[PDB]
């Protein structure tokens, strides 16, 4: 039902398992236990990743889809997180 | 229609 | 109509959603299933304002314009010893 994703600075993000599976990496890691550590992703990035999971699930097979806001100054970190997570 | 993956969205945030 | 939330205490953040017409008590029931503290041992907050168990989330100010999937609203959470409301900020 829920999984816990732990950022490099120790914040714990508790997310619906179905939403976390947006990440190919999380899916493979969970294939059982429900906790995953991301020792190279800080909480200001992982929090945004979790918002993406929610948004991705809510708007799949959508009508016009609202913008996912990404400030330029975190775009590169977000990209590297999304590379690692495969989402 | 589904949202683009986050890899592509993060790229567009700097490319466009 | 669904509202999208982050329920935050210390270094815990729960991502969850609920209907705008659900009540504060029903949201505490969601928190109980995750963190195993019953509703009477929870205080929920919007900023520094305590939320009454009988109010709907919409009456508390959580609507589809202020609580969106890509930008969820924050609900503070404190447990009974009540501890002070304390949310650790994300990194910079």
């Amino acid at each position: 039902m829920y999984v816990k994703l732990i950022s490099s600075d120790g914040h714990e993000f508790i997310v619906k398992r179905e939403h976390a599976l947006t990440s190919g990496t999380i899916k493979a890691m969970l294939s059982e236990t429900n906790e995953v550590n991301f020792r190279e992703i800080p909480s200001h990035v992982l929090s945004k990743v979790c918002m993406y999971f929610t948004y991705k699930v809510r708007y799949t097979n959508s009508t016009e889809i609202p913008e996912f806001p990404i400030a330029p100054e975190i775009a590169l970190e977000l990209l590297m997180a999304a590379n690692f997570l495969d989402c | 229609f589904s949202p683009l993956c986050l890899r592509a969205l993060a790229f567009c945030a700097l490319a466009k | 109509m669904d509202v999208f939330l982050m329920i935050r205490r210390h270094k815990t953040t729960i991502f969850t959603d609920a209907k705008e017409s659900s009540t504060v008590f029903e949201l505490k029931r969601i928190v109980e299933g995750i963190l195993k503290r019953p509703p009477d041992e929870q205080r929920l907050y919007k900023d520094d304002q305590l939320l009454d168990d009988g109010k709907t989330l919409g009456e508390c100010g959580f609507t589809s314009q202020t609580a969106r999937p890509q930008a969820p609203a924050t609900v503070g959470l404190a447990f009974r010893a009540f501890e002070a409301l304390c949310i650790e900020p994300f990194s910079s």
